[PDB]
């Protein structure tokens, strides 16, 4: 049927909340609003610096924005200018001051945001679905994954009627909230329409939780 | 006392002694403004005015504590101009 969305579940369990900040009633559109406007400019600015996660933390007056990505030379560039022009338009979006961190994921064939955007790429880079799916399954697992599941859907190769096709390695149990199983998704706009891609990484359980 | 020689000193005058018992028997926290405080855990700190408690009597100047520079509330006492 319909699932629940395994972040949105698993959220303040033994999963963090992307946007961490205080405000109250009076100013806490205006930052969602605000977050909205940074979180778009930078993911389309870095749509080629393999960003996988984009924490916004308002400290005080100011806004802190730390960019996970797999590339973090692309996005700093020599000696810090790339760094520096994305704060000081950063800062402008939001109105005060801004500064900007870069986390480095090691392993990104574990990142679902990453497998899903490297498939959605190939999709639209004219490749077998099955093969890439497959190829990603292989990699996630070779690198460790406790389980994966990908889920491709919607005219693929260009048939007239759409379907959905799901590959799954290793266990992913999605009713188990203790346990970590990092999810994202991706939209491939091809030739023939939009494909739909699902991820879903399982990579161990959560007892001590940590909220 | 005061005068112009040691050997006599002078009175003031007649109209001083008047000036004198005259006056023995007869501002505004601009927003912007860098302040200083004047008493309190907080006395003499570089705040900056932040809002107007003015029918109150009273004040507000924002400060710089542990990296929240919190919005912070003072007495009318606690200007520094
Ligand atoms: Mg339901």
């Amino acid at each position: 049927g319909q699932k629940v969305h395994p972040n949105g579940i698993r959220l303040g369990i033994v999963k963090p909340w992307n946007s961490t900040w205080f405000a109250n009633t009076k100013e806490f559109a205006d930052n969602l609003d605000s977050d909205f406007k940074v979180r778009q400019y930078l993911t389309k600015e870095l749509a080629k610096a393999s960003v996988s996660r984009i924490v916004i933390e308002r400290p005080a007056k100011s806004i802190r924005v730390t960019i996970h990505t797999a590339r973090p030379g692309i996005v700093i560039g020599k000696k810090g200018e790339d760094v520096e022009k994305l704060r000081k338009v950063v800062a402008d979006i939001a109105g005060v001051p801004a500064q900007i961190n870069i986390a480095e994921v090691r392993k990104p064939e574990l990142d679902a945001k990453l497998v899903a955007d490297s498939i959605t790429s190939q999709l639209e880079r004219r490749v077998m679905f099955r093969r890439a799916m497959k190829r990603t399954v292989q990699n996630a697992m070779r690198l460790g994954a406790k389980g994966i599941k990908v889920e491709v859907s919607g005219r693929l190769g260009g048939a007239e009627i759409a379907r959905t096709e799901w590959y799954r390695e290793g266990r992913v149990p999605l009713h188990t909230l203790r346990a970590d199983i990092d999810y994202n998704t991706s939209e491939a706009h091809t030739t023939y329409g939009v494909i739909g891609v699902k991820v879903w990484i399982f990579k161990g359980e959560i007892l001590g939780g940590m909220a | 006392f005061i005068g112009g020689t040691s050997d006599r000193p002078a009175p003031i005058s007649d109209k001083e002694v008047d000036a004198i018992m005259n006056r023995l028997q007869q501002t505004l926290f601009e927003p912007g403004e860098m302040v200083r405080v004047n008493d309190g855990p907080f006395a003499d700190f570089n705040g900056v005015v932040e809002e107007v408690d003015y029918e109150k009597s009273r004040l507000k100047v924002s400060v710089s504590i542990f990296g929240r520079a919190t919005p912070v509330e003072l007495d009318f006492s606690q200007v520094e101009k």
